[PDB]
């Protein structure tokens, strides 16, 4: 098995290291969004 | 009534309970109709080995973990794609074995949260998660070598 | 309610076993952590401590 | 069927509004209207079976055929050898000798 097709090649960035956050809703399905629900204030801590 | 806000049934894959009239993928498949199919970019999240092939570059050290914080930028390594589905990525002198992880169905949103200023922060929305991708060190070829 | 039975399963037999307790539990007015608490505590043995 | 509200995801119940039916939630004011017909069946099993049992054919899943009984010396036989005997250290014979209806049934 030869790798034929798709060498893609892997980069990394150090620009957004500590400033990236992953969130995820358990209960609010990967259809609905969060997009038109104005977001008003969003309190944490470092 | 309201297209997006309808009730939720319990599953997730087929909340479509009412209208108005998936099959397990695969690595290989999944990087094809991402590049040969289209063209659009997708935003991917990955699980990577503990400890890394390489050694931490001047940061103070023990064989401790070499994340990924520890390296700098440039290419550090080439996705291999194979005939009959076999998928590797070549960190250097080792491949790891990348695969499909838990198909996760509801919302995985990636977003950086930028603190420009002590009491003022700046979230950007990057975008939404959709596969989750396994890398695993192969411990078979490993052994065979030595 | 909804990621306790994504925990339990999602099969249809799975949820129609699980909602009598489901139903039992909404019975009461028992919706936050400290409520359930309350509860447990109200029936816990006393240790005699 | 078990519905769950978007905005809490708690179990959503029945109930009459001013103007139709809805789910509601027991936490949060979110409702849902009924619109159309809304169904859930169970489909549960049904009892297929007809509980026929006795016939000869289905009796005679024996061994023994062809020998000859103590009691009239005829072919048929029906036998059942048992050995949950630890006192008596030889095994234990059942014989059912019936083509006539005889009946026969000893030790
Ligand atoms: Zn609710
Ligand atoms: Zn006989």
């Amino acid at each position: 098995d030869d790798p034929v097709v798709q060498e893609i090649d892997v980069y990394l960035a150090k620009s957004l290291a500590e400033k990236l956050y992953l969130f995820q809703y358990p209960v609010r399905p990967a259809s609905m969004t969060y997009d038109d629900i104005p977001h008003l204030s969003a309190k944490i801590k470092p | 009534i309201i297209n997006i806000k309808k009730e939720k049934r319990e599953t997730d894959e087929e909340t479509k309970q009412i209208l108005r009239m998936l099959p397990k993928d695969v690595s290989v498949a999944e990087l094809l109709r991402e590049l040969s199919l289209t063209k659009e970019e997708e935003l991917l999240f990955l699980q990577l080995p503990d400890t890394l092939p390489g050694q931490p570059p001047t940061q103070d050290i023990a064989e401790n973990a070499c994340t990924l914080a520890d390296l700098t930028e440039g290419q550090v390594g080439k996705l291999l794609i194979r005939k009959s589905g076999r998928v590797q990525l070549l960190l250097g002198k080792v491949t790891l074995d990348v695969t499909m992880g838990t198909a996760c169905s509801f919302l995985q949103e990636l977003v950086s949260v930028g603190l420009g200023d002590s009491r003022t922060g700046e979230m950007t929305v990057l975008g939404h998660v959709k596969h989750k991708l396994v890398c695993s060190p192969d411990f078979e070829s490993l052994l065979d070598h030595k | 309610d909804q990621e306790i039975v994504q925990m339990i399963g999602t099969e249809e037999h799975v949820m129609a076993a699980f909602g009598p307790s489901l139903e039992e539990c909404q019975k009461a007015q028992i919706f936050t952590q400290m409520q359930a608490l309350k509860y447990i505590g109200n029936k816990v043995r006393r240790q005699r401590m | 069927m078990l519905l769950f509200c978007p905005g809490c995801g708690n179990g959503l119940i029945v109930e009459e509004g001013q103007r139709c039916h809805r789910f509601a939630c027991n936490t949060c004011p979110y409702v849902h209207n009924i619109t159309r017909k809304v169904t859930n069946r169970k489909y549960p099993k049904l009892k297929e079976v007809d509980d026929v049992l006795g016939g000869a054919a289905a009796w005679e899943n024996v061994d023994s055929t062809a020998e000859s009984c103590p009691k009239c010396e005829h072919p048929r036989a029906y036998f059942m050898q048992l050995q949950t005997r630890s006192a008596d250290e030889p095994m234990t014979t059942f014989y059912k000798c019936c083509n006539a209806q005889c009946g026969h049934r000893w030790r």
